């Protein structure tokens, strides 16, 4: 047990993937708006 | 031998599965009715708060943090709305596809996605990919209350006003026409000031107590919360519709599997009888 | 002769990983047959997608098949096969659709069919 | 066939100290078909060995 623990002392075991997905079309990302009635386009 | 035994075992297994999936489909139908009821029940408050927000924005200072976009956008907090239970179809998978499209849109503009999840399925999907989930909410996907939406919206708006995000998005399944469960990405913050028209000409002046800007800034986070709640309800109804469709599909599949397994079992039964007769007659002819 | 002492360590390792992925895919055929790939774990969904791509990539346009499809046959060197299936097992083509692995030769044909379908290696 | 395999395999034994104490260890090999461990010869031999 002593040997095993002294060995585990020095033992060395072996980020997000890309998913290669293409960007959403900005025209399909809806935007919550405040429908004001003032004339100022 | 022992092949007919395993075939009959698989047959009774598939029969149990078929019964369970049929029951689950009918239960999902009843609960779809319930969820549509809750959605059309929450509709009126949404309409009225939208109208009041419009009346307030008509005569307010439109420079609220939730209303102006920020130069140097570095981070967008995305809230992914998935389910807790899993007997739905591609519901969660469609949500995750839409969320990945949104993440790859946000990395194109230099923003860093900050991820909030609703549901255990999104928790699994994002922990498997070594994501960093700032906050998670679970247990109210099939019947969300306004208090859950209030908590979520408060956390999101606190992150927005502040370790800080410059945009706020929601990826959830929109429910329409009882036939369209479509994963969609919405931008809830910052809102965009859109001018429709004077509409009515000269009309009566609206009184504001104490003034329009105070009420506007008091209503803006309330409107965020109302929209989060509507998104939660739509996603719940969509999850129930997806579960009904998926359980009907699984019932048809278990039916076809029972049919094929029964054909194989009858073949093995006939073959066993023929082989036994061959052995008996072989012995009898050897002795004759 | 599918043995490290005859074909090599890399050949043998790639073959064993392909066989492990295909066996795990076969063990799930009842769940996938009744419920689909949507109920599996994330590990198992990833494995099932890799296994579908591996089982389509084991097909090939043969020289003897031109009398049936009009499409000419292809030859793939064993080093190219080892490299390609290593990259499939590691997951380098998880984004490429299931088709574009079907009835092709080496990695060049995979690239060409993937971009004719709309993807990129 | 059972008598065949059983009288073949029963001759693998650990002898007593008076008989020398020798041993014959047996490793019979049986190939099943389609994992059918419950065929005739497989079940004959499974019931003979230790």
């Amino acid at each position: 047990t002593e040997v095993i623990k002294n060995f585990k002392k020095g033992f060395a075991a072996t980020v997000v993937p890309d998913e290669h997905v293409e960007a959403l079309d900005e025209d399909k990302l809806a935007k919550e708006a405040v429908k004001v009635k003032k004339p100022a386009p | 031998a022992a092949t007919l035994r395993e075939l009959r075992g698989r047959i009774r297994s598939a029969g149990s599965i078929k019964k369970i999936t049929k029951a689950q489909e009918l239960i999902a139908t009843s609960r779809i009715a319930r969820a549509q009821a809750r959605l059309e029940s929450a509709r009126p408050y949404a309409f009225e708060i939208t109208r009041m927000l419009t009346t307030l924005a008509a005569e307010a200072a439109l420079d609220h943090p939730l209303l102006v976009e920020r130069p140097e956008p570095k981070r967008a907090g995305v809230l992914v709305v998935s389910s807790d239970r899993g007997l739905c179809g591609a519901y969660n998978a469609n949500i995750f596809r839409r969320s990945e499209e949104l993440f790859s849109l946000l990395r194109e503009a230099g923003k860093q996605p900050v991820l909030y999840v609703v549901g255990r399925k999104a928790q699994n999907y994002y922990s498997f990919r070594n994501w960093n989930i700032t906050e998670s909410w679970m247990g109210f996907s099939e019947q969300p209350t306004y208090e859950n939406a209030a908590e979520i919206a408060s956390t999101l708006v606190d992150a927005f006003l502040l370790e800080g995000v410059d945009e706020l998005h929601i990826v959830y399944t929109e429910f329409k026409s009882m036939l369209s469960q479509s994963a969609e990405a919405h931008r809830i913050a910052p809102m965009v000031v859109e001018y429709v028209e004077e509409d009515i000409g000269p009309r009566t002046l609206y009184s504001f107590e104490p003034d329009a800007t105070m009420l506007f800034e008091s209503l803006l986070p309330r409107y965020l919360t109302t929209r989060v709640y509507a998104a939660l309800l739509e996603s719940a109804a969509s999850e129930l519709a997806s579960r009904q469709r998926a359980m009907k599909s699984a019932t048809d599949n278990a039916d076809d599997l029972i049919k094929a397994l029964t054909l194989m079992a009858n073949r093995e039964r006939q073959a066993q009888i023929t082989q036994e007769i061959s052995e008996i007659v072989g012995g009898a002819n050897a002795l004759a | 002769i599918l043995d490290p002492s005859v074909v090599g360590d890399e050949h043998y390792r790639v073959a064993q990983e392909v066989i492990r992925i295909l066996q795990r895919y076969k063990d799930l055929q009842d769940i996938i047959a009744i419920l689909g790939i949507d109920e599996l774990s994330e590990e198992d969904k990833q494995l099932v997608n890799r296994a579908r791509r591996i089982e389509r990539f084991l097909s090939q346009n043969m020289m003897a098949a031109e009398q049936f499809t009009g499409q000419p046959g292809s030859t793939v060197p064993v080093k190219e096969t080892i490299e390609a299936f290593d990259r499939l097992c590691k997951g380098d083509f998880d984004h490429v659709p299931e088709q574009a692995f079907f009835l092709i030769g080496g990695l060049d044909d995979l690239a060409k069919k993937a971009e004719s379908l709309g993807a990129k290696l | 066939v059972f008598y065949l395999h059983s009288r073949l395999l029963e001759r693998c034994a650990k002898l007593s100290d008076d008989l020398g104490g020798g041993s014959l260890t047996g490793l019979p090999i049986i190939e099943t078909k389609a994992n059918d461990i419950s065929a005739y010869i497989p079940t004959n031999v499974i019931s003979i060995t230790d």
